[PDB]
């Protein structure tokens, strides 16, 4: 006879969840339905964050969940999708998933032990980055950085990769969040030996950076630029110079491929985790109990080797830490307007396309 | 006023008595204050929310001093983000707001008084040059903040001029079964080894490292914190003599804490007097919220963190780093206990062992030469 275990949680929109059920029927059709059925519940997001901690506090207690999908609601600018959630959900051991969330902060493992995400943060950005600039004969390197932890972040990423080639950079001049003049700093970095300005600000802050570059005369004529998947989207794509690379993820803006792959992994690591040993129903009530269960860390521990060969988004695999690994990386080109594809990217794997490259200038 | 939760799951020494005089005593900061506090049980999410959002409905400029005595960690997490979204600082005391998370958001005020672990390494490197040791081994495993942890000893063995030796940094993050482990268990010779695992991890390193042999008397572990808990509590497998650092219990009790709580929540409301002349509430709603955007009125950020309190001075930096804090070093003793010698009160250790009392590991020609000066053949 069935077990029942109940698995959803967190969507953006009523259609979403509708799609998570859907998907969920369609995992439960193959393979067993006589030992397990996993049926669905879910829940949307609200303004107030005590509320929300609230609802996701009722939803462990009213079901006994085994794991928790936490997608981005649609107002975005907040990077606030899943903190409270994952707060709640690293009382206990029972782990999270990610589905748009983007971000560092997340990938530590000392401040929020029980998340996963399918999606790559910045820093293998940083990586890709390294990766072009090895392989185009271009090696000086003068990154720029806003003061804040991505930042910090993506520095330690990149300066890390070019410690085992055995080279180094030239400046990591950083400035501060959310300010409104940077003029000295690219003064001071104009009377330099380097030609390839590398910067990972956040949206405004690289806005400013473009408009205060284009009026101390520094776009064309060589010092060619570089920039990361978010400082060419928004109000920053208006302010730009010609020749920027703006790398930025393939497939990474949609959602049901997301859904439907961590459906079917979730599934998957559910059915070989309950061959074992006595395993514990996970804790309820959220009022009469203040312990963690012991099969938390185990069930992590599965989840972490799990390899979802047949999914729309290819042989999604986790890497040690908690994120993607093999991502898939478009380097979109500016030129005249309406960024024109270039390349691809695939993990040491890059590979141009048959377009022309131009730079800034127009050389 | 700053209200203080409390309940007594171990320490039934409170009731009324802890709600005694505080800033009355001889300060000259009076106002409509008062020393509220409050009683509670083992905390749930739910519960712990309720209780605060409860209390948020008087506290209107007021503050918490909550303190806990579990060992869950996800408590000092929930502290950090009830402090967020509510705009009252708070502080961490005992237990479970005792352990010192890394990073905050910068839209939070909260400052427990715990010590940071580069802290921990400064310390152990003081105590391990003072005794002129120098060579020494890093032996780790998987766990956050290894890297850091590698990388600050690192930089800090790089950035002076005593001469340290630096080699064998051992990693093992291959479970405990493959050559690998056997292989770098072998290749240390030294008689200086550190150690950074979490806990079970720390105990099952040391009954496989036992077996080979580097348990001998000759030989010394100085794991960080880790494996130390709350109380006397080590594992019987952990032979003796094993020297660690760990947070003052002894020297500073709970009713004191208290007492310098209040003490900085007073001189930072006199500062504010001082330079803003005005403090207002935040008692609006706990629950209801997203309702209003920022509002910089009377932030305590810039109240704090130059704060002293009758001559005595613990103030904190940037996150819940105190400056001075009172660290301990400890010793596992014969009886299975932890000793107490010297004590990081000042920059210099002031330890009470001229010699080291060559502890018995598991259940030789140094001698005494005397001598006086006289003539130029002894000179002091």
């Amino acid at each position: 006879d069935p077990k029942i275990v109940n698995i959803g949680a967190v969507l953006s929109t009523r259609k979403h969840e509708q799609m998570f059920r859907e998907a969920v029927n369609q995992a439960n059709k193959r393979h067993a339905s006589w030992k397990i059925q996993l049926n669905a519940t879910s829940v949307t997001h609200k303004p107030n964050a005590i509320q929300m901690a609230l609802s996701v506090c009722e939803d462990l207690i009213s079901s006994q969940v085994y794991a928790i999908l936490v997608s981005h609601p649609p107002t975005p600018n907040d990077h606030f999708t899943p903190t409270p959630v994952s707060y709640t959900a690293g009382f206990y051991r029972i782990p999270v998933l990610g589905l748009t969330t983007r971000m560092s902060i997340y990938s530590d493992k000392s401040i929020h032990l029980s998340f996963l995400r399918t999606v790559p943060p910045y820093s293998h950005q940083s990586s890709v980055w390294f990766e072009m600039m090895r392989v185009y004969s271009w090696n000086h390197i003068i990154l720029l950085v806003s003061d804040d932890h991505e930042g910090r972040a993506a520095q330690k990423r990149l300066e890390t990769l070019l410690e085992e080639r055995e080279s180094k950079a030239e400046k990591v001049l950083q400035f501060d969040p959310g300010t409104k003049n940077v003029t000295a700093l690219l003064m001071e970095a104009k009377e330099l030996e380097a030609r390839v300005i590398i910067l990972s600000a956040s949206e405004d802050d690289a806005a400013t950076v473009y408009r205060a570059a284009a009026m101390l005369n520094m776009t064309g004529s060589g010092y060619v630029w570089l920039v990361g998947e978010r400082e060419i989207s928004g109000n920053a794509l208006r302010y730009a110079p010609d020749g920027i690379l703006g790398l930025q993820l393939i497939n990474g803006k949609n959602e049901s491929a997301h859904i439907s792959d961590a459906v079917g992994v979730v599934a998957q690591a559910v059915h070989e985790l309950l061959e074992k040993e006595n395993i514990t129903d996970p804790p309820r009530g959220c009022v009469g109990n203040t312990n963690i269960w012991k099969t938390g860390p185990l069930f992590k521990r599965v989840l972490m080797s799990s390899k979802y060969a047949d999914g729309v988004t290819g042989r999604v695999e986790f890497n040690e830490d908690g994120d993607r690994k093999f991502a898939n990386y478009s380097i979109m080109n500016l030129q005249r307007r309406k960024l024109v594809q270039v390349g691809i990217y695939n993990g040491t794997h890059v590979i141009p396309n048959d377009r022309k490259i131009i730079w800034p200038g127009g050389e | 006023n700053i209200a203080v939760m409390l309940g007594h799951s171990h320490d039934v020494t409170e009731r009324e008595l802890r709600t005694l005089w505080g800033p009355e005593q001889a300060a000259g900061l009076p106002l409509d204050v008062n020393v509220v506090a409050l009683l509670m049980n083992r905390t749930d999410p739910k519960s712990l929310i309720t209780h605060v959002c409860d209390l948020m409905s008087g506290a209107r400029i007021h503050g918490l001093v909550f303190g806990d005595d579990t060992d869950q960690e996800a408590v000092a997490q929930m502290l950090d983000f009830i402090s967020s979204h509510t705009f009252v600082p708070i502080l961490g005391i005992h237990g479970g707001a005792s352990m010192i998370m890394a990073d905050k958001d910068p839209t939070s005020t909260f400052f427990q008084f715990g010590a940071s672990i580069q802290q921990q390494a400064t310390v152990m490197l003081k105590i391990m040059q003072d005794y002129d040791w120098h060579v020494f081994s890093l032996v780790t495993t998987i766990f956050p903040g290894y890297r850091e942890f590698i990388s600050f000893v690192k930089t800090t063995v790089d950035n002076s001029f005593v001469g340290w030796d630096m080699q064998n940094v051992i990693t093992l993050d291959t479970s405990f079964e493959d050559a690998k482990t056997q292989v770098q268990l072998k290749k240390i010779h030294s008689s200086v080894i550190l150690l950074y695992c979490s806990k079970d991890e720390a105990v099952l390193i040391l009954s496989e490292a036992r077996s080979l042999g580097l348990t001998g008397y000759d030989f010394f572990w100085i794991v960080p914190s880790l494996v130390s808990g709350n109380t006397e509590l080590i594992p019987k497998e952990f032979p003796s003599g094993l020297i660690s650092v760990s947070y003052d219990d002894w020297d500073y009790s709970l009713e004191a804490r208290v007492r310098d709580g209040i003490g900085i929540l007073t001189t930072a409301a006199s500062s504010m007097l001082e330079k803003f002349s005005y403090i207002p509430e935040a008692k609006a709603s706990c629950y209801g919220q997203m309702e209003r955007p920022e509002v910089p009125m009377h932030t305590l950020h810039p109240f704090m963190v130059n704060v002293t309190w009758d001559g005595k001075d613990l103030s904190f930096t940037e996150e819940g780093y105190q400056v001075h804090p009172r660290l301990v070093v400890i010793v596992l003793n014969k009886d299975r206990e932890w000793e107490k010698v010297g004590k990081w009160e000042n920059h210099t250790l002031s330890l009470r062992h001229a010699v080291w009392p060559r502890y018995k590991s598991f259940s030789d020609n140094h001698l005494s030469i005397v001598t006086l000066e006289e003539a130029p053949f002894v000179i002091v």
